[PDB]
């Protein structure tokens, strides 16, 4: 018996290959500097075992077949199907893309059938349960029927809390759910996880040994928010042309003041690589603090609660 | 962030308080129904007494030998008692009742066994002949819910 | 009306000044550099007004009385009793140790009624009201009572629950108040607070003009951590025998690969100043976001509840 | 950082206690006089008999022909009940009471109806003849707030 990775860690891993082999890096070599970024020793030695089965030249689907606990049928199989029809970089976006959403929706649920689909059944009857056993204690309560009506009036008389009950369904069912003119002022910028990923992207592909401006090249291709694309295209633009990447960074609001200061050092040193990869995992751990998809859960979660006890008393 | 104990708590012991109340709303009513019972019994006596001894029934209070004033055999919840031919009717008081039962009433009356009598209890009656009463239907009987099971007598019983 | 400054940058400047004045700077020139060095104007502003009565010859206590709104009453009192002792070095040490813990103080109550108030009661009970909803869903569970028995007997009984819903309580409340042999394996050493404290000092010792030998002497005395104390008197014992600074460091695991190699760039481009303040900088902002203060939560947040139901089950 | 679940909600058991304290505190006076009236109650025949039978109200217990001690009709939070010229006053105890009711009291006292009488019930009166009594006004009546809506008579009740 074995069990898999952490949402979290699939995530880093599954992104850090997608960006790197669609950098047209060797996949051995996209391998190798996975493993050689890697924090956790369980990831690290993994991927050093993956790509041995590599190097002997076996596909990387069937390299991730000594690890099924770790990448399941699914997985091996949407990475084989991209290698069968020549889209390997494109199905590993996808399962990037993928990996990212499935960590997030993890979060979600837990914070505040796997564990969200037992915790998301659990928590949506909760509730209603216990209001049908407080109007299950006994005859005459506030707003019920005695028992000898008819039943079908006496079921339509209690419709109020039948009610009550179903709105707090909906309720935690929105919870769950969501929760896991200036034209150009309108349109959706640059996020924390927009910076996070192109972080560490590019902390990625310099620890690996690319330069500064292969990376960009390859990340400006990456990067999924338009108007970070089109800013990420004018950083390497004023790159190439000799200005000093902390300066093309600087003119946009995207990367703070200790950002640029930063990289600015990074420029002086030639320790770049390690400058992004400690940025990135500070943007990372900012990320997946952000804390309120956990306590709106709880003002509408007890909020419902009290409401349909409410209800029928009065 | 915390403090819904005693925010539930109160709630529920008002909640508590108005399902405890039609309870103790009809276990009340139902408290001052039971004395405009006693109020007209008691006064059997007189009217049993009255026709064993003249073998009709006593016209009124003052025949029957009690308080010559309805008015003067009332309580806390009966506003009287009446004896109109040998049958008795209480009146519930207007003040310091339910309110459903209020200015209503009942009545006991009597029948010729022959050598004695038998008393019936229940929604007011009209006495037709001396062995004969008829149901007092005008809307001011007090409700069956709120009369005990021993004086639950339709005007035809035997 | 005039408001103070934050509690952030009571701290820092505090701290800053105390270690300056107790490396025997004269007042003034300590009052120069940290102004020099700060990144907010107000700060840098105040500063050199406060510098300015000291070059008149004011006392640091009487000099400060030019801000009252940011210098309470209790803050001058204290400098004015070092300065009338001829303490004022141990007194900005006690100062600068009261602006961090309150600091800190600060970011952790209101942290998460609030959103963290708000979400604190919501957590303190979630559990406690599912187990009370459970124990609701009818009579004869899993060590209950049959209604009919006298309420004080039932109610006795049930104590066990009663019992284990408030330990859900004091649990929850203490992840939420805490959080926000080989003998020498078990000393606390040097944390992120430490080397964040370590490289403002060094980086305000350098900025202001001093060597890195006469700051390494001032820092050894004025470190509070022990192993740490050990590890710097180690680190300027081989930088004094001609050792290089970057090489000293490498030797101690507190300092990372990082670290090192931007110290290493500093000493041969004349700019370890400019390295010390960007490194401190990164520290200080890493020390207060700062992921185990979460994941401990959870360990206590279901493991007791699960523990509640269990409890009575049996 | 966390932990305000577990401290508001052990401070909203507290002031829900706080809140429910006078609550239990009037309804457990309340309860204690009921009592006092049960007790003061039951000695209503004893009087009526003495006073139908003679003419004359019992002067005292022994006259009643009951515990011709007034300290032998005590209870748990009466402290006994005495029979002053058929007016029966009934002391709360000084052990085991509210606060506010100790070593208070109330009485019962009747009125010839004339071949009966009637009962009253509410706080210390003294009688002064055959057919008059009086507030027995000293200060250690028991307060209106206490009394039931049945013991809410006034000296001079009719």
């Amino acid at each position: 018996g074995f069990g898999g990775v952490e949402g979290k860690d699939i995530l880093v891993f599954t992104r850090q290959f997608a960006t790197m082999i669609d950098a047209g890096l060797p996949l051995v070599q996209c391998l190798d500097i996975l493993a050689s970024q890697m924090d956790n020793p369980s990831f690290k030695k993994v991927l050093f075992a993956i790509k041995s089965k590599v190097e002997q030249g076996s596909t990387f689907a069937d390299a991730l077949k000594e690890h099924p606990k770790v990448f399941d049928e699914l997985y091996v199989q949407l990475c084989a199907a991209g290698e069968v029809g020549g889209i390997l970089d494109a199905i590993l976006n996808r399962l990037a893309a993928y990996r990212e959403k499935n960590e997030k929706l993890k979060s979600k649920v837990k914070s505040a059938l796997v564990a969200i689909g037992v915790t998301a059944v659990l928590l949506l009857k909760v509730t209603p349960v216990f209001e049908k056993m407080f109007a299950d204690f006994g005859s005459e309560l506030p707003g019920p029927t005695q028992m000898i009506v008819n039943f079908s009036h006496m079921a339509q008389e209690y419709f109020f809390h039948v009610a009550g009950s179903i709105v707090a369904v909906v309720m935690s069912f929105t919870w769950s759910y969501r929760q896991p003119l200036f034209m150009p002022v309108f349109g959706p910028v640059l996020r924390k996880v927009a910076v996070a990923r192109f972080t560490r992207t590019l902390g990625t592909m310099i620890s690996s040994g690319v330069p500064i401006l292969d990376a960009l090249d390859v990340t400006a291709k990456t990067a999924g928010n338009r108007t970070v694309e089109d800013a990420i295209i004018y950083v390497r633009g004023k790159i190439a042309e000799g200005k000093n990447i902390a300066g093309p960074l600087a003119e946009t609001k995207v990367f703070p003041s200790m950002v640029v200061q930063m990289i600015g050092v990074g420029e002086a040193t030639g320790a770049m690589d390690t400058m992004l990869n400690k940025i990135a995992d500070f943007y990372d751990d900012e990320v997946d603090a952000a804390a309120m998809i956990e306590p709106v859960l709880m003002v509408f979660l007890g909020g419902v609660v009290g409401g349909f006890l409410i209800g029928m008393y009065l | 962030f915390t403090l819904i104990e005693l925010m539930i708590v109160i709630a529920i012991v008002g909640i508590l308080a108005a399902v405890a109340l039609p309870a103790y709303q009809d276990y009340t009513a139902r408290a001052q129904v039971s004395e405009a019972i006693l109020l007209a019994e008691g006064q059997k006596s007189a009217v049993t007494e009255y026709y064993l001894n003249h073998g009709k029934w006593p016209e009124n209070n003052t025949s029957a030998g009690v308080a010559s004033s309805p008015t003067d055999i009332k309580g806390k919840y009966v506003k009287e008692v009446e004896v109109k031919n040998g049958v008795v009717t209480a009146t519930m008081l207007s003040s310091g009742v339910n309110n459903e039962i209020k200015g209503k009433k009942l009545s006991l009356w009597a029948r010729r066994e022959n050598g004695s009598v038998k008393w019936f209890c229940g929604q007011p009656v009209t006495r037709t002949d001396d062995d004969t009463v008829a149901d007092a239907k005008d809307g001011k009987e007090i409700d069956t819910k709120h009369l005990p099971s021993t004086c639950r007598d339709n005007f035809d019983a035997k």
